Formats: structure tokens, sequence, C-alpha cells
RNA sequence: AACCCACUCCCGUUGAAAAGGUAGGGGAUGACUUGUGGAUCGGAGUGAAAGGCUAAUCAAGCUCGGAGAUAGCUGGUUCUC
RNA sequence: CAGGUGGUCGGGUAGAGAAUACCAAGGCGCUUGAGAGAACUCGGGUGAAGGAACUAGGCAAAAUGGCACCGUAACUUCGG
RNA sequence: CCUUGUCGGGUAAGUUCCGACCUGCACGAAUGGCGUAACGAUGGCGGCGCUGUCUCCACCCGAGACUCAGUGAAAUUGAA
RNA sequence: GAUGUCGGCUCAUCACAUCCUGGGGCUGAAGCCGGUCCCAAGGGUAUGGCUGUUCGCCAUUUAAAGUGGUACGCGAGCUGGGUUUAGAACGUCGUGAGACAGUUCGGUCCCUAUCUGCCGUGGACGUUUGAGAUUUGAGAGGGGCUGCUCCUAGUACGAGAGGACCGGAGUGGACGAACCUCUGGUGUUCCGGUUGUCACGCCAGUGGCAUUGCCGGGUAGCUAUGUUCGGAAAAGAUAACCGCUGAAAGCAUCUAAGCGGGAAACUUGCCUCAAGAUGAGAUCUCACUGGGAACUUGAUUCCCCUGAAGGGCCGUCGAAGACUACGACGUUGAUAGGCUGGGUGUGUAAGCGUUGUGAGGCGUUGAGCUAACCAGUACUAAUGGCCCGUGAGGCUUGACC
């Protein structure tokens, strides 16, 4: 019935979508663009905003609650080293959408995903 | 006459002896008045009652001008109250001081919309069993008409769809509390619709 | 007790041990019964000597349930077992001694009897 | 806010700090006969909501052998007092593991003095 | 189930009276020139003026 | 348990399948299961026997001849005055 | 084309075990995808208080299940 | 057959079940007659445990149904 | 050249020859109860034991557990116990294959809805210039039930036993609508506990897979087993019946003229839809005041300038939703995400320091994490674009300078 009830199944399953989502973050933080697509674009900016909100404070419990959510040495490393610095006095609002035709298969409206200052 | 409020949530208070009261809280905007229908131009005898904050660049010239032949400066929804008799002027102001305690009102709205719903929940069928060698069939309608004659399925039939967000009156609840300060009534029982709708009160007359 | 064909025990000394509710008296067709309502009960085990012989159709009154009370308050209480009260042929009760607590929603004027003889 | 502000004014202090795993004692009162009184009610509580006015505990006790538990409103007029007799720790939030167990199993531990 | 007679040409036709398209949503941008769609990135990487890919 | 078999429910019936599937079942060192090679044939074989099986066909196969079998029985029978 | 097809090889950690749960070697993602999250159908999870009142019938689901020791009835072809 | 024969037991209530009666329309001795421990995916009743079977359904998770792009059947049909 | 047969489930609709409730006449009607017959179809009208059963017989209720029609309602809605194809057996009949309007065990229930019908929901055009908003109600649906106490009053009535009519107050049952503050349920997106194993170079810490691995709890939403509300009062016109005056027919007589009382049925009354009500209604307010030619003259047609009020596409969304539609908003900015404080949930994180040979305990210590909730805040995303809609609103007649 869905009244005021919030997140959206995408048809996988809770553990595909768990894990998808830790692996559209991770290659977000390597490339900083994908080209993606748009209803998994308006859920990606629901879980990569809260490792960029944890970066701003070192500490060896941040580090390790850090990776157990995005789970990588590389994507830790380029946290806490050049993001969580390069957005110190920026509050909220952390990567934009912009909208992209569509995909010539399909028609799968696309979106691409980008850091705000790059 | 009646005021236009709406609902912000339901809570519970406490008299002396120790029962709790259920209470809905009711917010009322004070109520400003755009016409007034006289009986010899229209036939019937009513007022326009119009609660506000809309933003300027949404209202219509149609309308900004119907809201400046009595300056109301007017906002969102226009609503109307059939009445007995009562001299009103064309700019005034209704609030929620016509109301007591006791003094049952009558409380109508807009209920909450459920989308298509079938026939266990919209008419409250039966259903049939779930073990005993029973095929796909499990909630489903049961048959519909007789055989040859009449031949058709009779007009109203109970069948599925659309518990509405239609308008409903619930009828007869009674005030407990008139707050002239935060602009508040509450109202022990139910009031139809979701938080944050929109809702008429008014005096009752089945008593 | 609350049902048709439920087993619930009985709260008196000369009775039986368990009975089991076969009809709720009342209106066309009551399905529930809380506490304070008279349903029918046959007697399905008894005491090897009490009063009352095994398989004999009674009376009683409902006087405990897991199910609750509830008052004018959102206070409820809610014990853990049922408890019938074997009644006569008149409104009476059968024994002398009820066995545990009772509660005070019980207490009208044909049974100022049994709230006056029980532990509450 | 406008019922999150009226909330503020039903509520006049009636309580003291305590948790679950506590053996607390109520005096409620009684309205019967025509003669108000009162009555004490001690077990040991077993839940907690903190809804604001919509807070209520629950405590049990074991009466002539019988099991009861009661579900209190705390700001009622009816919850007069509120004492606490002794207090232990359980590191548990609710103590629903208690309706089934009966007498020397259902024993509260004593890690906390 | 199946159906007892056929249908027309009329019958036919009117069924299908309800399908049309539409995709005039069209913007010129201001600077290249260049026609893309209302709320899209231009197929050349221009929105509302600004180079992003 | 492999392995052989087919007792129950539901799904499927234009099936994924001209007889399956997912869950549960029975036998599992023997009157066992099975690979290769051979023997028995149409009023004739085989059969712990049901009128069962003999190439998706069986109270007597499949194919080509007698044969354009016979039908007091159905259906159809075409341009004008 | 979810079916059918004889024989060898067959590691690691738990386990009596070629059963069962994870993994090595090695191999694959089952040749239409993207949405949104109505009724109803299918395969599943939990449930207040009752506990066969359902029904041609406890059909179906639920429950029981391990190893060691104690303990064990009528009846009998004296093995059970 | 008449027939739910009559009598006792079990249930608050028993056309089935168990034990007897003899008036066997129409039992009967190798088309065997009466008993019988152990075995039945066997027929019929009863009981404990157990439960969404049921009073009476409420909620959640997947695959379809619905919308968009690609491909694209079937039985049926004198004419509307 | 096929109309699928008994009982059950689901869903029903009409009749009145009335089972209950409503109004009355007569009684061998004292009172409480009844018996019988006229008027009345508004709402109701049981759970079980045994049988394939409808039926029936029982146990226990209740205000009452009505009788019939609709292919003995209803299998392109369900079941398959009965009848019931092939297997097997008893009793009887026939020498025999076999049979019995006799019994007993076992046995596959097919379909993707084209049209009428129905329940929901949109598109096109119309309503005589075009828009925005508010409405009268012709007409049609929804609803309609009842117990037990207590006061009247142990009064009227009656040897006594037994016990009321009319009126009033109370709180239950069955059904319905709404609604989550309470009491619970669910809550695979929140927080813990724990088992086997693989991994991140190892120890610590943690993450996959095992039905959400198995469980303890639980916010929002949704929901009933929870919470609240409902059935009327009254007015008209009547049915059966009860009359008042009164002739024909000097009396009598409720009727022929005249004048009343009269029941849950009828018409309003209460809730909802409702101008496609082609008879297309009514009020308030807003918008638009440029030419030319052809050919014919409500003058028509074309050419060119002009496109207003407004609406739509598009975007962010919504306690609105199958798609649509509706509602809120687009930098005139709090529409959605993030961020900062709360609230709620869960139950003292890791790391360090200690105590111990060790698991473990203790300062660490109401800690840390916290989805859907509340309040604020332009940090990111809602682009000062395009398309539709024009240019003063025909003619007759009456009033009206
Ligand atoms: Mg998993
Ligand atoms: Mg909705
Ligand atoms: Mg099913
Ligand atoms: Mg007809
Ligand atoms: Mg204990
Ligand atoms: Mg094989
Ligand atoms: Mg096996
Ligand atoms: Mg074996
Ligand atoms: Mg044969
Ligand atoms: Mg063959
Ligand atoms: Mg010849
Ligand atoms: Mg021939
Ligand atoms: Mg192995
Ligand atoms: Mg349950
Ligand atoms: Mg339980
Ligand atoms: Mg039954
Ligand atoms: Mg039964
Ligand atoms: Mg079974
Ligand atoms: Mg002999
Ligand atoms: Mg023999
Ligand atoms: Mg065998
Ligand atoms: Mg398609
Ligand atoms: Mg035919
Ligand atoms: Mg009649
Ligand atoms: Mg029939
Ligand atoms: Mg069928
Ligand atoms: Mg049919
Ligand atoms: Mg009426
Ligand atoms: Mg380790
Ligand atoms: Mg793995
Ligand atoms: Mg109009
Ligand atoms: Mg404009």
């Amino acid at each position: 019935m869905r009244h005021r009830k919030s997140g959206r199944h995408l048809s996988r399953t809770s553990a595909h979508r768990k894990a998808m989502f830790q692996n559209m973050a991770v290659s977000l933080f390597e490339h900083e663009l994908i080209k993606t697509t748009l209803p998994k674009a308006k859920e990606l900016r629901r879980v990569a905003e809260p490792l960029i909100t944890l970066a701003k404070e070192d500490s060896v419990a941040n580090r390790r609650l850090a990776f157990d959510r995005t789970r990588s040495k590389a994507a830790v490393g380029k946290l806490f080293n050049d993001l969580g610095k390069r957005y110190a006095n920026r509050p909220g609002g952390y990567l934009r959408i912009l909208k992209c035709g569509f995909r010539a298969g399909d028609n799968a409206p696309m979106a691409y995903v980008e850091l705000v200052d790059r | 006459i009646g005021v236009v409020g709406r609902k912000c949530g339901m809570t519970r208070i406490f008299t002396e002896e120790g029962v709790s009261i259920p209470v809905t809280v009711i917010e009322v905007e004070p109520n400003r008045v755009t016409q007034f229908k006289t009986e010899e131009t229209d036939g019937y005898r009513a007022v326009q009652v119009t609660a506000g904050e809309r933003r300027a660049s949404r209202v219509t010239k149609a309308q900004a001008g119907h809201f400046a032949k009595a300056n109301v400066a007017a906002g969102r929804g226009v609503w109307e109250f059939r009445l007995g008799e009562e001299q009103y002027a064309a700019g005034d102001q209704i609030t929620v001081d016509l109301f007591q305690a006791g003094q049952m009102v009558d409380v109508t709205g807009e209920s909450k919309g459920k989308g298509f719903a079938g026939t266990i929940k919209r008419w409250n069928f039966r259903g049939q069993d779930n073990t005993h060698g029973n095929s796909v069939s499990h909630r489903v309608p049961g048959s519909i008409g007789q055989c040859q004659t009449p031949g058709r399925v009779f007009k109203g039939k109970k069948m599925s769809g659309h518990l509405g967000a239609e308008r409903v009156t619930v009828q007869s609840l009674e005030i407990v509390r008139v707050d002239a300060e935060r602009n508040l009534l509450l109202v022990k029982g139910a009031v139809p619709g979701a938080t944050g709708g929109d809702v008429i009160v008014r005096p009752a007359a089945k008593a | 007790m609350i049902q048709t064909q439920s087993m619930l025990d009985v709260a008196d000394n000369s009775g039986a041990r368990r009975v089991m509710c076969i009809k709720v008296l009342g209106g066309s067709h009551r399905r529930y019964a809380g506490i304070g309502d008279i349903i029918k009960v046959t007697v399905k085990e008894a005491i090897p000597r009490g009063k009352v012989k095994k398989g004999q159709v009674m009376t009683a009154v409902v006087v405990r349930t897991k199910h609750g009370v509830r008052r004018t308050d959102g206070s409820i209480i809610r014990f853990d077992g049922n408890a019938a009260v074997l009644l006569n042929n008149k409104q009476e009760p059968i024994g002398t001694r009820i066995f545990g607590p009772v509660t005070r929603e019980l207490r009208t004027e044909k049974f100022m009897k049994i709230v006056s003889l029980a532990p509450e | 806010k406008i019922i999150q502000q009226i909330e503020a004014e039903q509520m006049n202090k009636e309580i003291p700090a305590f948790a679950p795993g506590d053996t607390v004692i109520v005096q409620v009162k009684v309205k019967e006969g025509d003669r108000q009184r009162l009555q004490a009610f001690e077990g040991v509580v077993i839940a907690k909501r903190n809804r604001g006015l919509n807070s209520a505990f629950t405590v049990r006790k074991i009466s002539n052998g019988v099991g009861v538990e009661r579900t209190f409103q705390t700001y009622s007029p009816i919850v007069d007092s509120l004492s606490v007799k002794r207090r232990g720790d359980v590191r548990k939030a609710k103590l629903y593991y208690l309706r089934a167990l009966s007498g020397k199993a259902a024993r509260i531990k004593e890690k906390l003095v | 189930a199946v159906q007892q007679n056929k249908k027309s040409r009329s019958a036919r036709d009117m069924r299908r009276s309800h399908d049309a398209l539409e995709s005039n949503a069209l913007s010129v941008e201001k600077s290249t020139g260049e026609v893309h769609l209302r709320h899209h990135v231009s197929p050349d990487g221009f929105y509302r003026g600004r180079k992003v890919v």
C-alpha cells in the first residue's frame, strides 16, 4: 500500500541489493564519474554521502567503521586522505545527478553521478 | 455555519477522576468571509469562507480580482456553507468563538484511500478453504448470478475496486475544549482522513 | 471460557479439576466471553471425591483469563491461566473456598457472594 | 509541534528513575463503595515504553500461587507512588522470558549493587 | 475463450484510435545552438551552457 | 546414501515435458539392479495373470495386394424460360 | 527441449559417512532487458486468545529427530 | 431385505466403532471352517502431543500480473 | 455433428400463503400467558453430534431458528463424499460366458474473455466568444434489527399463587462506517546474541554463504482481536380497524354529501454521487478593440500582422496512484535528497588501562550505533523554453433613450 514508506526494491533480493550499492560506491571513489541508470542513481545518493560525512573525522574506530561497509583497502585509502579534506567546509550535498538520454538497447533513462568539486 | 480546520494528530488527555479521553486535535486558521449569497440573485442563502496562505504567483487574475471585491487576500480553498438566518457583511472574520463545551458537532472530510481493493477487504466477504482439495481459487469471489433467467448480472453487484478517498462524515462528536489562544478544537473520537488533511466542523442537526 | 471447546479449570473446592466450554450464553451468537459472563460447561476431569460427578452439564461464571480485563484507562490486568466458578440452578456457587485471586471488575449485585469469599 | 506542546502540560512529576529488572512497589487508588483508599502492588518490572504521555510500564507479581501482570499508565492520576526496593543487572531491555519460568530459574541475578 | 463472430474493419480500427505518439520536449542550447531534450545533457556534453563530459 | 521404483499433496494441462517437476515416501546382499551379444511373432508368441506388453498403435500388430469390398444409412449434386 | 544415457578419477575443514554446510584445482552468470511495488495466482516467514470447533476424513502444515546411561507392558510360534 | 433390529460401553449429543442376543430373506467345513505372535505407503473407530486446518484472517519477502522499448503465437469466425 | 447429473463452500435475488418484531377484531380473554382470524415484506432469521446425504433424530441456545421460485439459483466460481468406465471380493440367480434398479475397498474434473452484463477509471467532443473558482438538485443509491435489567409499582388484577398496559432511564449482543492516542500483532531496510566454514598477509576486529543460518527485541506504515460513532426523534398522506353528525328507508345507520383518529410498510427527515438533467441551469471575476483581396453576401474564403486570459508538454515529488486522473511545488524557492540538533529503538562499541596461568571480570561505564518521525537550513537537483488557445462574440421579435 506503501503509505509513507521509503526505499525501493529494484527487483533484486535483499542481499544482492546490499552488495550492489556497496560495489557502485567503491567504483565511484576511483573514477569520480559513473554512467549509470536513473533509478539506481536516486538510491546511490543515500549510501555514498554517509561515507563522505564519516570521512571528516579520522579515527581507528572510524577507519574500521568505514572498512566494514565499503569493504576495500583502496576505497578506505582514497577516503581519509583526499576526500573528507577536499570537502572540509561544505555542509551536505556532495554529488550531483544529470539526466542524459536513453539506453540504445532498452529505453532505460541514464544519469551521471559526479562529485561536486573536481 | 461551520469552521474549516486541519487534522493534526491524535492525543489523549486525563480527567480529574482518572479516565482517559481519546482526543483528536484540530488546528483552525481564522476564516475570512468572501461572499454573502442573498436569496434574490441566487435563490438559496449561503456564505463563502476561505483559509489562507497561498503564494501570489499561483492565483489567476480571475481569482485575484474575485478576492479583491472584499479585501481578503485569500489563500487555499473556497468552501460554502448553507445557513438558516444570520446577517453577514462582505469582509468579516469567523473564529472558534461560536463553540462551547458539550456541543456535539459533525465532522466531514476525505478519508484515506486504499488503491484497488478486493472483495475480502472492500465488502468483507468470506473466503474458501486452504487445504481440503482446493484449486487456485482461495480469495476470489464466488458466483455472481442465477443461471438462465435473468441471464444477466443485476446492477449494484458487489465486486472489487478502489476503497476510496471519498467524502465521509462522522456524526455527533462532542467537544472537550476550545482554545482561543492557540486556535484549537479538541474532539473526542475519530476524525476522517490522514494527518495534515482538511476538515469541516459543523454543529449537528440530528441531535 | 472465551470460545466453545475451551478447556479451563475451576477455582473452587467442591468442584472438579477441569471443565470445558460448550455454549456461550447471552445473545444470538456471542462468539467470545470475557471476565464476568455466564457460560455452560461439561465436567471433563473430576477429583476422586468432591461433589460433582464426571460428565454433567453445569453452569459457570468466568473469573480469570489470559486475554485480560480492560478498564477505563490504558491499564489492564492480565493473568496466566483460565478459571471458572461453578454455579447452581440459581446463580449461587456450589463450593465454599475460592482459590487464587479474582478481580474487582466482577462485583455486581448478584455476585456479592464470591467476591467476599476470595483472597484478592 | 502543536501536540508536542500540549503534552508538556499534562506531565507533572510523579515518577523516579528506574529500569527493567527492578522490584518496585506501587500505590494505586481504589474507588469502590463511595470511599477512596490505596492499595499496594509489588512485583518485578519487565517492560517500558517512553513515548511521552504515552509511557507505560509492566510489573509481574506471583499472587497466591497464580501469576498476574499489570500494565500501568505512567502519568495517570491513579498511579500515585512508585518506590524502588532492589535493582540488578539484566543486560536486556524486555524481560519476556519470565512468562515461562517460575521458581529458582526466574531469579534476577545481581551484578549490580 | 474464443469469439463467435469476427470483427469488421470498423470495430478493429476504432480500437487503435487511442494509440498515438509524442516526444516534443525539445530545447535549443543558448551557446552552441544544438537541439536536445528538456532537462537532459546535450549530445555534445553541455548542460545549461557548461561542458560536463 | 549412489541405485532401481512410483504412495500422497500442490503446481502444470495452447505444458519446459504426447506422462514431468519441487517437497515428502518404499526396497536397498538379493524371488536384486544393470552393460554388451543372442533366442522366441500375428488366431502367433511371451505373461508371479492385468486381456497386460510385442517400435508413442493391441478382445489379436504394421505394410502391400484381393479391392473403386459392402452400406434398405448420413452429406452433396453446378446455365434460362 | 527442466527429460533419458554404461564405466574409471574424486583434494581441504567439521562429520561414522561417496549424506550435509562452506572452499582448492577447474569451470560457469542458465541469449529478452528496464521500471513501478494495485487486486488476484504461485513458492515462503511470523502471529494475540483459543486448540479439530474445519472436513467425506487431523488431507495438508506444525511437531518429533544425536550419542551415552537409567528404565520398559499385555502378548508370544520363546526369536520377538 | 425389513433396519438407525434389540441390549450394554464410549461422547453434553454416536445411521459408523466395540461387546453380546439368535427371529442365518441369502454363513458353513480343502470355490476350505474357526483361532493366531510378528509384519503391512492396507480398511474402519478412539486418545495424548501438536498446530492458520478453523472462529477470522492481518502483515512482510521473492517470481508473474500492470507500464515502457524489441520480437511476436493459438483454438474460434454466415454477416453485423 | 454433446443442454456436464446429487449434497457441501462462496455469492446472492424475488414472492407472501408471516417464523420474529409493528398495528388490530373475537375468545369458554381475571392477571401472566395464549387460541384463532384480518392488515403489514422495513430489518432480521443458531452453533454442534451421527450419516454421502437434502431430510431426520438428539444435546444446548435464541426475540425467532419461516415456506417456496430462480436449469429442484450458482462446476468457461471451487470441491468430488454420492451415482460413478476398466481391477478385486461376499451373498443370491445361470450347467457357462456373465448378471443384480443388492452390499464392500481402489480410481486424471479441460479453456490466455471477442461481444452483451457488471464493478472501477480515463480520452474525444458538446453545452452558441473564451477562461478560473463556487454551487441549486431533476433524479438514483446507502441505512432501517433487538435483548435484559431498574424506576413507575409488588400498584391494577386475584382465595391465594402469581403479577401487568402506557411512559422513562440504563448497558449489552449481532451488523456497519471511520480511525491508530491506548492494548497487541507484523515489521527479510534498525540494534544485539550465537553455530559451522571461507576470506581480508597474520593477532585482534569484521564481512560473505548456510530458508532472514537459527533466534531475542523493535520506529514509521499497515492492521483487529483494539478505540469511537451509527440505527432515530418528528411531519405528511394512508392500511386493517375505531368513529362523530346524517339522510335515502319518519326509527336505526362510520357514508351517499360532510368531519376526524390510524402501523417498523409509503413520502420527506439523516449520509453520499449528481446539469451528457442534449430540458446540457445559476452567481462572482478575468481576458482579447489589425488590415487586405477574391467571390457569392447568416456573407463565405484566402493572404499578412498578431497571439492575451489561460492550459499542456517537461522537472522535483505526494498519507494520490495498475496506467492515467487528482493534489502540492519550480530559484517570486523548503518540493524531494543530504547536513545540524532532537526523539525513538537497542543495551554499557572498539581501542587503551587493569585483574588472572587461562576463558573471563572490572575503570572503559547509559557507551556506541539508530530505516520510514519532528524542527531548521539553498549544500545538490527542480532552465526568465516550446506548443496550443486569438482579434470583441449570428439572426428574428418584444420591451427599453
Ligand atoms: Mg542469505
Ligand atoms: Mg493512498
Ligand atoms: Mg493454493
Ligand atoms: Mg432478456
Ligand atoms: Mg524459577
Ligand atoms: Mg542409470
Ligand atoms: Mg530414498
Ligand atoms: Mg532401508
Ligand atoms: Mg476383466
Ligand atoms: Mg505400444
Ligand atoms: Mg472382388
Ligand atoms: Mg469404399
Ligand atoms: Mg569431502
Ligand atoms: Mg495463532
Ligand atoms: Mg501462544
Ligand atoms: Mg461443521
Ligand atoms: Mg466434526
Ligand atoms: Mg501428513
Ligand atoms: Mg467336504
Ligand atoms: Mg482362505
Ligand atoms: Mg509389501
Ligand atoms: Mg510489449
Ligand atoms: Mg453443436
Ligand atoms: Mg397478508
Ligand atoms: Mg442445480
Ligand atoms: Mg475447474
Ligand atoms: Mg456455469
Ligand atoms: Mg421510513
Ligand atoms: Mg581471529
Ligand atoms: Mg564465498
Ligand atoms: Mg453551465
Ligand atoms: Mg501568460
